[PDB]
């Protein structure tokens, strides 16, 4: 029943103070994800700067 | 049986079983390994993390390919963390089973019992457990404390 | 002098046709601006930058920075004269060609010691800088990029200070504006950024900026992919965790198009120090640089003669990182022919780990005649490629 204790706590352990993978990769895919999002938000002022000045 | 994981977590568990790999035999060692367990979500004892290298082993030296890989993260799949068994494990190390437990009469389960923890790793605990840090288990809280990912 | 005497009380024509004059005397050469300086030019174009047409603050601040453009102390000399506030100030200015003037002064001013970049932001230039990044003008986002690129350059307060001013997704969003000095500003820019601390480059991933430059590299040619290059590579030998999230952002084939594709040498040798910063670590990494053909490459770059000096040497640093960790067999076996004996150490210590774990690896380097090879290679009696060929 003690195998039981050590087995989480040295798995939180890493998780905070060591590195956490379900904190990088959920996020690796939000790259790609908010990529589409950040694109044609300020396309529209990239062809501004035509309906601006050309 | 190298081919129990699915897409997602091959996908998932691949680039963890890499940030920890230095020995490269298209392996990973002991302890890197039960890093790139704690740090996929799941928290496997010191000892699954042997009994489920050396099954799937098929060379001895507690080094598991990323096929073995495979095996082992679904081990651990059927391994997932229950919540409640750990709060179990503290209510008879704490024989009352109130739900606080000190430093002291944990830590000298921690020392006699089980997997026994480095007094780091127990003072850390202490900290993660009592989320102020003084010394007083608060294993409610330290439980889903570890659930967090 | 006869033109800084009496300047200040004339009309403005003559403000902005002496301002003219110390900017196209001070371009040349520095002397001509210590020149400027000593004849107390300073000052009046200080005073130039107060005058009720942007026309005179547009000329005073060009005229300061092609002064301030050559060494530091011209630099010195200029912001000790009371002109930082000013020149932020000219931005707030609805003209767009002093807003264009005022960065391009910043930029030049803020080029040549980490002191002038601090006087600047102390000047209160972040916050505007940054709100100029959103502006519809090619010009007016190449000189706020630029500036905030020499400013971000120097210390590692300086960049944080800069992200902390809220310049995610914008200037992630310039990276694809059919301008190209705009996208080699911004380049510049995160690259400036992603290279003092794991931290700064942490949340520049954290922005998604790694797949945005990655693409814009893809998408465009020529020198504005070296600073994209040199981000990459800055975040991959930061830490492992930056390092995957460029990996998986795929980022190793571009290296690769940028590697084959580019006639420079400057920018071959960028993409081979960007491969061998990323697969230095984990043999993961080598893996996945492996498996895009890039070895190959590499070791016939150093191999060329024809390549220049930093190309070879970054080439064989980039082998010599990525052969230390990587676990493909199949391609470190094409290594046992084409490799020179320098080299080769690092492919038979790889075999010598490998084959004693895999009966199917062993089968296939047999098969294959590779053993042939390794007992072909000679070894120091008692270096490590001695024992690595024992263990083979």
């Amino acid at each position: 029943m003690a195998v039981r204790i050590q087995r989480r706590w040295r798995g939180f352990r890493i998780r905070k103070y060591c590195f956490n993978y379900y904190y990088l990769k959920e996020y690796l895919r939000a790259v790609s994800e908010t990529n589409d999002a950040i694109r044609e938000a300020l396309e529209e002022f990239a062809e501004m700067k035509e309906r601006e000045e050309r | 049986m190298a081919d129990q994981l699915t897409e997602e977590q091959i996908a998932e568990f691949k680039e963890a079983f890499s940030l920890f790999d230095k020995d490269g035999d298209g392996t990973i060692t002991t302890k890197e390994l039960g890093t790139v367990m704690r740090s996929l979500g799941q928290n496997p004892t010191e000892a699954e993390l042997q009994d489920m290298i050396n099954e799937v082993d098929a060379d001895g030296n507690g080094t598991i390919d990323f096929p073995e890989f495979l095996t082992m993260m679904a081990r651990k799949m059927k391994d997932t963390d229950s919540e409640e068994e750990i709060r179990e494990a503290f209510r008879v190390f704490d024989k009352d089973g109130n739900g606080y437990i000190s430093a002291a009469e944990l830590r000298h389960v921690m020392t006699n019992l089980g997997e026994k923890l480095t007094d780091e790793e127990v003072d850390e605990m202490i900290r993660e457990a009592d989320i102020d840090g003084d010394g007083q288990v608060n294993y409610e809280e330290f439980v889903q404390m570890m659930t967090a990912k | 002098p006869q033109l800084v005497y009496s300047l200040a009380e004339q009309n403005r024509f003559y403000k902005k046709a002496a301002a003219f004059v110390l900017r196209a005397v001070g371009k040349h050469s520095p002397q001509l601006a210590q020149a400027i300086v000593d004849c107390g030019a300073l000052d009046t174009l200080v005073i130039c930058l107060e005058d009720f047409d942007p026309g005179v603050k547009e000329a005073a601040a060009w005229a300061l920075g092609y002064i301030a453009r050559h060494n530091t102390e011209l630099s010195q000399a200029v912001v000790d004269a009371g002109a930082i506030p000013l020149l932020v100030l000219c931005i707030q200015e609805p003209e767009i060609a002093l807003k264009r003037i005022a960065a391009s002064a910043l930029s030049d001013i803020s080029k040549h010691s980490p002191e002038l970049a601090q006087t600047v932001v102390d000047a209160g230039a972040i916050a505007h800088l940054a709100q100029m990044i959103l502006n519809p003008d090619a010009k007016l986002k190449r000189q706020v990029l630029s500036a905030l690129s020499q400013i971000a350059k120097h210390s590692v307060d300086l960049a944080e200070m800069v992200v902390e001013a809220e310049i995610f997704p914008v200037v992630l969003t310039c990276l694809k504006d059919k301008d190209e000095y705009v996208k080699k500003n911004a380049c510049t820019l995160i690259r400036e950024i992603a290279k003092h601390t794991p931290e700064l480059s942490q949340l520049i991933v954290n922005a998604g900026g790694v797949a945005a430059v990655i693409d814009c590299i893809g998408s465009c040619k020529g020198n504005i992919r070296l600073p994209g290059i040199m981000m990459l590579g800055y975040v991959a030998a930061h830490s492992e965790n930056l390092a995957m999230a460029v990996i998986i952002s795929k980022g190793v084939p571009q290296l690769s198009i940028c590697l084959s594709e580019e006639p420079e040498d400057h920018i071959k040798a960028a993409a081979a120090w960007a491969l061998g910063q990323l697969g230095r670590h984990t043999p993961e990494h080598a893996r996945a640089v492996a498996v895009t053909n890039t070895l190959p490459v590499l070791l016939s770059l150093y191999m060329s003669p024809e390549s220049s000096e930093d190309l070879q040497l970054k080439s064989k640093k980039a082998i010599k990182n990525i052969l230390q960790k990587c676990t493909y067999l199949p391609a470190l076996e094409p290594f046992l022919y084409d490799a020179p004996p320098n080299i080769l150490k690092h492919v038979v210590g790889q075999f010598s780990k490998v084959l004693p774990h895999d009966s199917k690896a062993r089968r296939l380097f047999v098969t294959s005649g590779g053993l042939k090879k390794v007992q072909e290679i000679k070894a120091e009696p008692g270096s490590l490629l001695q024992e690595y060929i024992n263990s083979i």
